[PDB]
């Protein structure tokens, strides 16, 4: 079972740590230019 | 009109229950099953 | 009591989410609503003018066009009253006659209250034609449906209240409620045109996506990439555009992951004028070139010309 | 159970049109309901029962109440689905109550409309079908145990004969049955007059011929039609109903309402065009030259409406020559039906296309049933096919119900035996489709100036009208050059003002 074997499996993974983690009830920044870059390209990483 | 309202209260315990129960994972196992009762609880869910 | 259930759900709509005059695919239909809407803010100059005033209007569209939008932006030009009533409380299928005392004491209330709006959504699931359904489902639908007619055929009482119902196509929908009298206007809404997509998705790009990025992207051909598309889908564009044009480079998820925990933990306490201090200007700049996310022009062209 | 108790029921015998026969036999029924004294004194049996059947909107309810109003006896309305519950044993006392709030005050008329919600057939193709028979037996045993001296008349409305048990049908229980057909030309004349007088009406309102050119349509359709055009006349603001909005309400109500701006591309039009003018064209050049029995050309247009993109208008004649159809008159009717082919084969050269497949379909069909189902050729057969397919008659387009109607076999088919006559009459058929193909693209392909002209003009209008098209007839002769309408300023301009 290695990383490219399965990828529903990681997506699974990390939606369930993101909800350990409590990183959903703050769903958005709307700030200047760098935290929304930054959470733009996680949530790109996120799905694929 | 006896088995609407049990349904509702019962409904409505398990979702009082799962927001108590914060934070929580909801598992629904074939929803192929669903009844109008259910299905509004989902729906204002 | 489902009836007292669903008014006690009622809103005062004041701020909708896509204005009227941002709304598109209206103009050639304006009249109408602008008729609709003066009726529905005073009542008493449509009954004293003599007309028929519109006891109701449906709109018939695509799942996802902004036609609850629309309603809404409706509602707020119009400054009445709403209340969402939806299907299910309709249809108690319990007993044979219920729905008939539903509505009554729907429009019962709602002549209480009026001018006020019932908005149903997917009319067509539940009143549609009669004869499609075989087994049980003939008398109820006709009590609901004759009950319906009967209310909406109120002898000259004009109290202000009106019905949008929410379908999807217009030939599932019962003859007897095509009439005029009853349901008067009808509000066709199939796709926006070029220019109405182009600036639909400006303002999406001014009020959600970097105001510095608005000038990189030639919206034209965006727009000429979401013809298909709906006004909501064409406000939230931009940011999975942005997704998209991220994309294109090489990073690596837990490195992100730690950023945004950091951030999170850490926005809660920062004061807000230190943030707009230049000392926090200049401190992101910095730390998107050391990290390596600055967005391009030509990430977000490859990026607009990569989809369909 | 609350049968409305009413004095005066407010129609009378004045109210009901075009059901002249069945008024006329139920004037005996009236007679006896106003003095029975003399139908006892010679010792008539009074008829138990009589049995309204016919189509909906009809008016059989309101030929009831007006036999009520007219005789000034009390009139019980309850319909037959009031006699459906889910509880058992009701729906028979029910019936046994109506019966004997009857039977108080005689003499006294009982009514049930839709009575085979109640008397559905035990068909062999929950509790409530008990209720229904036990419904069905407490009605026949009421019925039955009726005696004829005290002037009960129960009348029983219904939509289909099929599924009505025939244990009613017995003598005994339902003596009469009245058939309501629909009302005739000078029927449905008479009911618009009577709807005209509770609408505002102009004098440029013709309601004959809204008569003649709507048949089969029921008093509740007219009903309909007189209120859709007071709504349209609302929505113009008129003052008065005019021909145009009532024309108007005839094009909402029978091919629906038109569109906005929903078209398709210039070639998805003029394939439409080309076909249906070409049919018309061909049903012009037979009237003019071989003085067919065939229908005339009203309008033909490409406007979409209902979920017709475009629509040719033929009239309907009289049923009197619908009865004998002859083989010329098949045959022309025939190449009417292909002169949507023959059209795209002489505009296109020989690239036709899917818009004149139905046309051919019902040619094929038509050549069979010339062939094998009314063997009106002399070669004798012994077996006719039923149709692999079936279209309904229906409206503008090509009539196809000459002999009653085109899809319906009058169960004149046999299984075959010997396959070698099958092939035979395929042939047969494929020589007659052929033949007739041929001689409809020659008579089409004589007049292209004609043809191309009509298909221009109703192009650049989105519709052209019968006159319209003979004009363009009569200014284009046959055997005139192409170049002819190709030089003018504009093909597609109509200088005729109808």
């Amino acid at each position: 079972y290695q990383m490219i074997e399965q990828p529903g499996t990681i997506y699974l993974r990390y939606l369930v740590d993101i909800h350990k983690k409590y990183l959903m009830n703050y769903e958005f920044n709307t700030s200047c230019l760098a935290e929304r870059r930054i959470f733009l390209a996680h949530y790109q990483t996120i799905t694929y | 009109d006896m088995m609407l309202e049990i349904d509702r209260f019962y409904i409505t315990l398990q979702f009082e229950l799962a927001k108590a129960m914060s934070p929580c994972i909801i598992w629904i196992p074939n929803i192929h099953d669903l009844s109008y009762l259910a299905l509004g609880l989902l729906v204002n869910s | 009591d489902p009836i007292k259930t669903a008014f006690d759900r009622m809103k005062r709509v004041k701020n909708p989410p896509i204005p009227l005059k941002n709304f598109a695919s209206i103009e050639s239909m304006r009249e109408e609503i602008n008729e609709v809407v003066a009726f529905l803010q005073n009542p008493k100059a449509f009954q004293e003018m003599g007309a028929r005033a519109p006891r109701g209007v449906l709109i018939v569209g695509e799942r996802g066009t902004g036609k609850t939008s629309l309603a809404l932006a409706i509602a707020a030009e119009a400054r009445v009253p709403v209340v969402n009533v939806e299907a299910q409380e309709l249809e108690a299928g319990l007993w044979v006659g219920q729905s008939a005392a539903n509505v009554r004491e729907l429009f019962q209330t709602a002549r209480d209250l009026a001018p006020v709006i019932i908005f149903v959504e997917d009319f067509d699931l539940f009143a549609g034609v009669r004869g499609k359904f075989v087994h049980t489902k003939q008398q109820d639908h006709e009590s609901f449906i004759n009950q319906l007619l009967v209310e909406l055929d109120g002898f000259e009482k004009q109290d202000g209240v009106v019905l949008m119902a929410t379908t999807r196509n217009h030939k599932q929908i019962d003859e007897a409620l095509r009439r005029p009298g009853r349901m008067d206007r009808v509000f066709h809404l199939q796709s926006p045109t070029e220019m109405e997509r182009e600036r639909i998705l400006h303002n999406a790009a001014e009020e959600t996506m970097d105001r510095e990025l608005v000038d990189l992207v030639d919206w034209r051909k965006v727009s000429e990439k979401t013809t298909l598309l709906r006004p909501i889908e064409l406000k939230l564009v931009p940011m999975a555009l942005e997704s998209s044009a991220f994309r294109s480079k090489f990073l690596d998820t837990d490195e992100l992951l730690s950023y945004v925990s950091w951030f999170a933990t850490f926005s809660h306490i920062v004061p807000p004028w230190l943030r707009k201090t230049k000392v926090a200007k200049t401190m992101g700049k910095m730390l998107v070139n050391h990290l390596g996310l600055n967005l391009t022009k030509d990430d977000l062209e490859n990026v607009v010309d990569l989809m369909e | 159970a609350e049968a409305r108790v009413d004095g005066s029921t407010g129609v009378k015998f004045a109210d009901v049109a075009g059901i002249d026969e069945a008024v006329d036999e139920l004037q005996e029924l009236v007679k006896y309901l106003k003095n029975p004294d003399l139908f006892d004194k010679m010792g008539i049996k009074p008829p138990h029962g009589v049995l309204l059947e016919g189509p909906p909107g009809c008016g059989k309810t309101l030929v009831a109440k007006a036999i009520a109003g007219e005789a000034g006896v009390p009139f019980y309305q309850m319909a037959g689905s009031e006699f459906v519950e889910v509880l058992v044993g009701v729906g028979s006392a029910r019936i046994r109550d109506l019966f004997k709030r009857a039977k108080v005050n005689k003499p006294s008329v009982i009514f049930i409309d839709e009575i085979d919600a109640l008397a559905t057939r035990r068909q062999g193709i929950n509790a409530a079908t008990q209720e229904r028979e036990t419904t069905l037996n407490q009605l026949l045993i009421e019925l039955d145990g009726f005696d004829t001296g005290k002037g009960v008349i129960f009348l029983g409305a219904t939509n289909r004969r099929d599924l009505l048990d025939p244990a009613l049908l017995r003598p005994g229980r339902f003596d009469r049955k009245i058939r309501v057909r629909p009302p005739n030309a000078k029927g449905r004349l008479d009911i618009l007059k009577i709807h005209a007088s509770k609408v505002k009406m102009s004098d440029s309102v013709d309601l004959s011929s809204y008569a003649s050119n709507l048949p089969g349509w029921s008093g509740a359709k007219l009903a309909q039609l007189v209120q859709e055009a007071a709504l349209v006349a609302v929505r113009k603001t008129h003052n008065s109903i005019l021909q145009s909005d009532m024309d108007d309400a005839v094009d909402r109500l029978t091919v629906g309402p038109t569109r906005i701006g929903l078209e398709l591309g210039h070639q998805g039009q003029c394939r439409r065009a080309t076909t249906e003018v070409g049919v018309a064209i061909t049903s012009h050049l037979l009237l003019r030259y071989e003085n067919a029995k065939i229908e005339r050309c009203d309008r033909v247009s490409i406007i979409p409406r209902g979920q017709t993109l475009s629509q040719v208008v033929f009239h309907r004649l009289d049923d009197e020559s619908y009865m004998f159809g002859r083989l010329p008159q098949l045959l022309h009717r025939l190449q009417v039906l292909l002169g949507g082919r023959a059209a795209e084969e002489v505009i296109y050269g020989s690239d036709t296309s899917k818009a004149s497949v139905d046309y051919l379909s019902d040619a094929s069909w038509l050549a069979r049933k010339i062939l094998t189902i009314w063997n009106l050729e002399n070669p004798m057969v012994i077996h006719g096919e039923p149709p692999p397919w079936r279209k309904r008659p229906q409206f503008v387009g090509p009539r196809l119900d000459f002999e009653g109607s085109l899809y319906d076999d009058y169960d004149l088919v046999e299984p075959p035996v010997n396959f070698n006559m099958d092939d035979e009459v395929a042939h047969r058929s494929e020589e007659l489709i052929s033949q007739m193909y041929n001689k409809t693209v020659s008579l089409l392909r004589q007049n292209q100036t004609a043809l191309l002209k009509t298909v221009k003009v109703l192009l650049n209008q989105k519709e052209i009208s019968g006159e319209a098209i003979d004009f363009i007839l009569d200014h284009y002769p046959p055997q005139t050059p192409l170049n002819s309408l190709l030089q003018e300023q504009n093909p597609g301009s109509l200088p005729f003002v109808p």
